[PDB]
DNA sequence: TTCTTTGTTTGGATGCTAATGGGA
DNA sequence: ATCCCATTAGCATCCAAACAAAGA
């Protein structure tokens, strides 16, 4: 009955189940979409059913894909996650240097970078968190 | 009744092989002779090739002519 | 069902990293 | 508000499965 045993049968039954119904991880990440206000991407459901997330993170998805499947096999506010957009290769070469020149650039040089990269504040704000992050590695 | 998938080039050339040398040479497996056509289509030239190419094209063309909403779902078998 | 080929399409896997949560 | 960074989560990409033909 361990926690984690169980958590590993479910990727494995759901699985099944999943290919039963004769369903792709594609299929289910775009059912969930309708559900929860948010979609899950194909990368999501697979490294779910083969236990490639944090122990923490399955445990959150095993709800939202158990009620799904059940429902399947029968027959102020918050904002809907930015979807994920790539950084262009020119920008990504300069931000790269700008980060050389200094990691901790602050909110108008920020908002000055992504200025002069016709860039929005905000990605450019979150690009020098994550760089920060991969140099720290 | 199900759709099945048009023939790309190599299936409709090795189409007409095939009977030229199962009839030619009987008892002998299909498996042997697509082992034999995939050779022989491998050392074929763009020029002997080209018709078939050609021909395929067309097949592509009326499979989706009368089948205007087919979509292909290879669905990973249970295993 | 398998046995076999090529070519074509699609599913699923996975690096890298983008975006989020929520603490402070 | 801010700002910070441990977490969560997906674009891009690449590889291997499915499948047409045929009929033992």
């Amino acid at each position: 009955p361990s926690d984690l045993e169980e958590l590993e049968q479910f990727a494995k039954t759901f699985k099944q189940r999943r290919i039963k119904l004769g369903f792709t991880q594609g299929d289910v990440g775009l059912a969930m979409g309708k559900l929860y206000g948010n979609d899950f991407s194909q990368t999501t459901i697979s490294r779910f059913e083969a236990l490639n997330l944090s122990f923490k993170n399955m445990s959150k998805l095993k709800p939202l894909l158990e009620k799904w499947l059940n429902d399947a096999e029968n027959l102020g506010l918050s904002r809907r996650r930015k979807k994920r957009t790539s950084i262009e290769t020119n920008i990504r070469v300069a931000l790269e240097k700008s980060f050389l020149e200094n990691q901790k650039p602050t909110s108008e040089e920020i908002t000055m970078i992504a200025d002069q990269l016709n860039m929005e504040k905000e990605v450019i704000r979150v690009w020098f968190s994550n760089r920060r992050q991969k140099e720290k590695r | 009744d199900r759709v099945k998938r048009p023939m790309n080039a190599f299936m409709v050339w090795s189409r007409g092989q095939r009977r030229k040398m199962a009839q030619e040479n009987p008892k002998m497996h299909n498996s042997e002779i697509s082992k034999r056509l995939g050779a022989e289509w491998k050392l074929l030239s763009e020029t002997e090739k080209r018709p078939f190419i050609d021909e395929a094209k067309r097949l592509r063309a009326l499979h989706m002519k009368e089948h205007p909403d087919y979509k292909y779902r290879p669905r990973r078998k249970t295993k």
